[PDB]
RNA sequence: AUCAGCUUGUUGGUGGGGUGAUGGCCUACCAAGGCGACGACGGGUAGCCGGCCUGAGAGGGUGACCGGCCACACUGGGAC
RNA sequence: CGGCCAACUACGUGCCAGCAGCCGCGGUAAUACGUAGGGUCCGAGCGUUGUCCGGAAUUACUGGGCGUAAAGAGCUCGUA
RNA sequence: GGGAGACUGGAAUUCCUGGUGUAGCGGUGGAAUGCGCAGAUAUCAGGAGGAACACCGGUGGCGAAGGCGGGUCUCUGGGCAGUAACUGACGCUGAGGAGCGAAAGCGUGGGGAGCGAACAGGAUUAGAUACCCUGGUAGUCCACGCCGUAAACGGUGGGUACUAGGUGUGGGUUUCCUUCCUUGGGAUCCGUGCCGUAGCUAACGCAUUAAGUACCCCGCCUGGGGAGUACGGCCGCAAGG
RNA sequence: UCGAAGGUGGGAUCGGCGAUUGGGACGAAGUCGUAACAAGGUAGCCGUACCGGAAGGUGCGGCUGGAUC
RNA sequence: UCUACCCAUGGCCAGGGUGAAGCGCGGGUAAGACCGCGUGGAGGCCCGAACCCACUUAGGUUGAAGACUGAGGGGAUGAG
RNA sequence: GGGGACCCACAUGGCGUGUAAGCCUUUACGGCCCAAGCGUGAGUGGGUGGCACAAACCAGUGAGAAGCGACUGUUUACUA
């Protein structure tokens, strides 16, 4: 759950963490690890592509079976629900009957011992990936794909995931966490159940070291920025810039969504906030 | 709530004889089985205050019965508490 | 209790000194407890009693005089 | 010397000067203010003042109540 | 309708989408701020989301008290009648202590249809920082914690024994006119309304579900303000208690 | 060794005073107001939160110590 | 090849204290919460050298040095 | 605020280590103890010397208020 840390030092007074009692193994599988490195917020070209992030704690990579489609009709027990920091959620390894173990996203309330099926015959216990032909309308879903068989991309937020609304014709309607409705094929791949670590939103950061570890760099406010560096720069004292806030990269607040996407016709309306 | 099968099993198995039912031994046995079972239930169901009232009432009743057993005979009290494995 | 914990010779035992007399009265050595919500330790007041006044009684108030003790002798100590 | 409380009339100023333990007494005709008489009480003492009890069953053990005047804690389990 | 979790239903409001359909719709003691001519109101079809369950529904049931009601499942407490098998003084109340607790308020993270403090306008008045109208932010919903106060009222602590009745309701045992249908008649215990004796009370009034006559323990009160306030102590992150 | 007096240093209690401020009661009479007592012209009151010179107003929940029908 | 940032691979931090969760025992409960006792060394923790900085002062300022030296000064298991 | 040096006694004391030897066996580069030997802090008494017993080096000044900034951190290499 959530465990709050006692104030031993003035720095870690407010630090509270979601204790990971949901851990079973501590040393990740060495076979599936691929060579990875912190890119430092920089491309191969050497320029800093995005500031406020980079540096920190070098970490490893592991392949997740996001698009599980190659093998079907075989069951798998939950091997060990381990901790992968490269995601907000957790990964629970599976012993499939063919002996080919792949990592998958651990759904909410998953504990070691449940049997998971991936295919048409799969039931409604969480972790079962199956096309929309075999799912009731109205069930909460996660790790949702966009086409019948091109790899799953969406619905992997910890705690709130996409909810299926209804099927009409050959197009299916999906409700977004933002409260929006997206039209998607009735043959895409989607799983059942919410994603775990819902209590992760109750994490309290704590200090700056954790944050350089996590990746982000300290944020430099524009009002003290130099005027050449930023439109908010300059001033003798504290000033807001004398104009509406603007990213120093030229454009102010506003529309950024370029229309006319191939899935733009597959969207009914855009998000509305604070209702 | 206990039903006929296990309840008659308990009353006989902790009974002094095959006919007596209201003996303090059988009474404490029924109270203990009830409290462990329904405490297991309340480990899942948290905010059942109306049932925690039953917990407290049955526990005070139990405490009175155990006090009576200790008063009437130390040996039987010790035998009962040792056979059920509790603290007091 | 608009005072909840107090105490370290403090508590208990043994061995020594001590005093007219027993005794942590004093010393050494052993153990950790005694007193505590049937009001301890703290705070304010005040000499106690036979008596006096009041009240049918219960009770309340009080310690003039006398008398039975207690404590003091400008303040604090000590000893022959 | 108004009623509590046994003892009243006249004369002098009228919301002034003043009385007083509770109620309370004077705004031109006061048995309540001041003076006269007259009467009452007490008396070598007479009142004022302060402390204490009684009435105070007004801390109710004898001897009070808790619907509205003051009061049933919000209600249970339950240790001493 | 005792409590908790999950699943599920319909009506209604609002919003969105698409027809039809035209200059008004909403409003009060009267009118104007409000939305329309960019197509409102009305009305049909569909969808979305949140809250709460109209009738049954009552001076009726349960819970110790706050309180509790759309269905369904799951688990569970309390109470009642008969046989009375068994335990054989285990009963009661309970200072300090501990647990539950209307609404509002606070933190974190979600939800948020309707309603609605605060705040804007429009209206009345000499005056409105109100009563009225149009809007609507907390909150009202969910989970975890908190505060622990109400005219928290039956303004009456609990338990036991006794003391005339009449009239309704609910639950269960029996017996007899006996169709053996019948609130038929009778006996019994528990709960809950109304009116009434003796009695009590200053009166209103209570009257077997006592304020009647007693027993056991517990809290509270000693003229009105000051004042349920200052200081001190305890709890609470704070409001505060 | 003990030992009264004296001096070092910080904790409690009783206090006395203290600019100014907060609150209360008594004066009498004046302005601002209509709050409550009759369905007091918005039924009252209680707990609570917000608002306003002021009595008060509103929201939510609770009682009738509320009158008509 | 200094300095700013990042990337990958190595290395560095003498010594001394503070004592979280967890763990077992004895109380507390029916289960808790909680209460003490023994292990724990978690900490952008503490004191303090190597190391990295540059707060004060003096000297120097045609210096030993185109930014130091000498006394003190801060971090010193980490945003190093 | 107190003690801190040296010597003696308590003391052939306590502690660690561990041989000979002893105990044992799945007999081996084996477990238990361990006279002897080695190392060793701590305290209480008695006495002694100096002005001074952490005597050198090394090695926190402390306390009371109020402003800003929550704190550790980074920066104007070479005026802050
Ligand atoms: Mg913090
Ligand atoms: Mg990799
Ligand atoms: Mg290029
Ligand atoms: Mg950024
Ligand atoms: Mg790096
Ligand atoms: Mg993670
Ligand atoms: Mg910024
Ligand atoms: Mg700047
Ligand atoms: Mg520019
Ligand atoms: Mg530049
Ligand atoms: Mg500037
Ligand atoms: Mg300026
Ligand atoms: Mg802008
Ligand atoms: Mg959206
Ligand atoms: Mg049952
Ligand atoms: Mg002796
Ligand atoms: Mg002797
Ligand atoms: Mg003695
Ligand atoms: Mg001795
Ligand atoms: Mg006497
Ligand atoms: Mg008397
Ligand atoms: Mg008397
Ligand atoms: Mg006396
Ligand atoms: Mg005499
Ligand atoms: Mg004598
Ligand atoms: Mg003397
Ligand atoms: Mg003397
Ligand atoms: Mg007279
Ligand atoms: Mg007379
Ligand atoms: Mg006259
Ligand atoms: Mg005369
Ligand atoms: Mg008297
Ligand atoms: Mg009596
Ligand atoms: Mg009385
Ligand atoms: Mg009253
Ligand atoms: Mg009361
Ligand atoms: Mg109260
Ligand atoms: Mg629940
Ligand atoms: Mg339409
Ligand atoms: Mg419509
Ligand atoms: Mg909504
Ligand atoms: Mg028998
Ligand atoms: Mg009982
Ligand atoms: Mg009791
Ligand atoms: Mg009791
Ligand atoms: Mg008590
Ligand atoms: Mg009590
Ligand atoms: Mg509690
Ligand atoms: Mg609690
Ligand atoms: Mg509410
Ligand atoms: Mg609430
Ligand atoms: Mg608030
Ligand atoms: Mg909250
Ligand atoms: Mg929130
Ligand atoms: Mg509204
Ligand atoms: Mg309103
Ligand atoms: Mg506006
Ligand atoms: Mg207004
Ligand atoms: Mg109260
Ligand atoms: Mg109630
Ligand atoms: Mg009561
Ligand atoms: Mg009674
Ligand atoms: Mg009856
Ligand atoms: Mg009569
Ligand atoms: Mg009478
Ligand atoms: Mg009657
Ligand atoms: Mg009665
Ligand atoms: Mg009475
Ligand atoms: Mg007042
Ligand atoms: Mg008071
Ligand atoms: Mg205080
Ligand atoms: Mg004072
Ligand atoms: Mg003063
Ligand atoms: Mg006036
Ligand atoms: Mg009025
Ligand atoms: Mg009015
Ligand atoms: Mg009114
Ligand atoms: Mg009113
Ligand atoms: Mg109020
Ligand atoms: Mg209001
Ligand atoms: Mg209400
Ligand atoms: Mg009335
Ligand atoms: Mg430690
Ligand atoms: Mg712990
Ligand atoms: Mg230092
Ligand atoms: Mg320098
Ligand atoms: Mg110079
Ligand atoms: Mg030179
Ligand atoms: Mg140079
Ligand atoms: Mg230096
Ligand atoms: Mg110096
Ligand atoms: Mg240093
Ligand atoms: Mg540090
Ligand atoms: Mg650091
Ligand atoms: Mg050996
Ligand atoms: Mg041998
Ligand atoms: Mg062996
Ligand atoms: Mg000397
Ligand atoms: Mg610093
Ligand atoms: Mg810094
Ligand atoms: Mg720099
Ligand atoms: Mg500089
Ligand atoms: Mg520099
Ligand atoms: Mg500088």
């Amino acid at each position: 759950g959530i465990r709050k840390y006692k104030p031993t030092t003035p720095g870690r007074r407010g630090a509270s963490v979601s204790d990971f009692a949901e851990i079973t193994r501590s040393t990740p599988e060495k076979s599936l690890v691929r060579p990875l490195h912190g890119k430092g917020g920089r491309n191969a070209h050497g320029r800093i592509t995005t500031r406020h992030k980079g540096g920190g704690h070098k970490r490893a990579y592991r392949v997740i079976d996001f698009r599980r489609h190659d093998k079907d009709g075989v069951n798998a027990k939950v091997a060990h629900i381990e901790y992968d920091p490269n995601r907000t959620a957790n990964i629970a390894l599976l012993h499939y009957l063919d002996g080919e173990k792949r990592y998958i996203i651990a759904p909410q309330g998953l504990k070691q011992g449940d049997v998971i099926e991936s295919g048409a015959n799969a039931d409604i216990k969480p972790g079962n990936n199956l096309p929309l032909r075999n799912i009731p309308a109205g069930t909460v879903i996660h790790a949702v794909e966009l086409r019948p068989g091109g790899g799953a991309k969406l619905a992997r937020s910890a705690g709130v995931s996409i909810q299926l609304l209804g099927k009409e014709g050959t197009y299916a309607a999906l409700r977004m966490p933002s409260g929006e409705i997206r039209r998607v094929d009735v043959r895409c791949r989607a799983t059942v159940g919410e994603v775990g670590n819902a209590e992760q939103s109750n994490i309290n950061w704590g200090k700056a070291g954790r944050m350089r570890w996590k990746g982000k760099r300290p944020t430099v406010r524009g009002v003290v920025m130099n005027p050449v560096d930023h439109p908010h720069g300059g001033g003798e004292g504290k000033t807001s810039g004398g104009r509406h806030p603007v990213s120093p990269w030229g454009k102010p607040e506003g529309r950024t969504r370029k229309p006319n996407k191939p899935s733009d016709k597959l969207i009914v309306r855009r998000r509305r906030t604070g209702k | 709530a206990l039903t006929a099968e296990q309840k008659k099993e308990i009353l006989g198995q902790y009974g002094l004889h095959d006919t007596d039912t209201g003996s303090p031994e059988a009474q404490v046995a029924l109270l203990t089985k009830r409290i462990q079972d329904l405490t297991e239930h309340l480990k899942v169901h948290k905010h059942d205050h109306h049932s925690r009232r039953g917990l407290l009432l049955l526990v005070g009743r139990r405490r009175r019965l155990l006090k009576y057993v200790a008063q009437v005979d130390v040996a039987r009290y010790r035998s009962l508490i040792e056979r059920l494995g509790l603290r007091r």
